[PDB]
């Protein structure tokens, strides 16, 4: 149950190297219990531990020009209102009291669904650009 | 130089295709669509049909109108600008206050 | 700004799409139909054709009615407002009582 | 709430289709038919075509009569209940004697 008997197990799994037990043992120490652990091959020649802090998936930004503070397509919008769906948004752009709603609140939007086409990309850019709703997708 | 409709045409020129503000605060970018108001320029003496008499035009020049826009119209280009060709049928309301 | 349809052509509002209540206490999910029921809101002066006068509309501004929501009928936004704008001809009747 | 036709526009509810007693005793089953007869309920005031007039229609309300179920023929929820509209036009006769 200790870090370190654990650290001793993968230690002596690995055939004797320590900072693999090591590595793992702080992973475990982490994650949780039900933390998940994940190995792949590294770019440098040293092992290293990257730890993922709450919530986050595999999905980049569809609207690039909404890229917020930093770059690398850094978006934050800061106090988002979230947003789920269950479909595209192609020319369904139908939906602007929702979005009006927040143009209202004046907080940013983030949001979530099967797609989003130009259509309703386009005009966003220009309204989270001249500040009208600071948003994307 | 500028025109004169013939009778029952009637000339118009449209507006603005989409205007950003729909939505309120929303600024409704063209999603691929165009306008229906515009506002009257030219009036016909007024329709022929049935010889007895030749019936005026239910529209005075400059009025803001709504239309629909079908086959009947057509586009030409005067002093440069575009304009619109229907007969008052095409012509459905007016706007007002 | 309010609108002034142009004889014969008359203003309405949809209703309530599939509203919840038919088969008694049944909530019916609304199964991709529409409204035909509408509010009449404007109405044009009378149609005018046979040349001889122009005959009014059987339809007072307010009126609850159903029609046939067909070609004819078009749409609009009037102050950020679904209107629909049909010729009397397409009213079929009057919800009346 | 009861509805009011519209000129013309009469208001009729269909019957039984294809009920079993064809052929004398065999109950014919429903081999995918509909009715063509129905009961008169509303009458619109009349047609008001070539402007003079408006003629009223050879349908009082109640009427048995049979007509051809083709597109001017609409349906709609009365109550709860099933109920046609078309013109006059549509009727083709009634059933007397």
């Amino acid at each position: 149950s200790d870090s370190k008997a654990i650290a001793q197990v993968g230690t002596i799994s690995a055939n004797s190297d320590e900072t693999v037990g090591k590595l793992i043992a702080e992973a475990m120490d982490k994650v949780g219990k039900e933390g998940v652990i994940t190995v792949e091959d590294g770019t440098g020649l040293q092992d290293e531990l990257d730890v993922v802090e709450g919530m986050q998936f595999d999905r980049g930004y569809l609207s690039p020009y909404f890229i917020n503070k930093p770059e690398t397509g850094a978006v934050e919008l800061e106090s988002p209102f979230i947003l789920l769906a269950d479909k595209k948004i192609s020319n369904i752009r139908e939906m602007l009291p929702v979005l009006e709603a927040v143009a209202k609140a004046g907080k940013p939007l983030l949001i979530i669904a099967e797609d989003v086409e130009g259509e309703a990309l386009a005009t966003l850019v220009v309204n989270t650009m001249r500040g009208i709703v600071k948003v994307a997708a | 130089m500028n025109i004169r409709p013939l009778h029952d045409r009637v000339i118009v020129k449209r507006k603005e295709v989409e205007t950003k503000s729909a939505g309120g605060i929303v600024l409704t970018g063209s999603a691929a669509a165009k306008s229906t108001r515009g506002e009257v320029l030219a009036v016909g003496n007024g329709r022929i049909l049935e010889n007895g008499e030749v019936k005026p035009l239910d529209v005075k020049v400059g009025d803001i109108v709504i239309f629909n826009d079908g086959y009947g119209v057509k586009s030409e280009k005067i002093d440069n600008e575009e304009v619109l060709i229907m007969s008052e049928s095409d012509i459905l309301a007016i706007v007002e206050a």
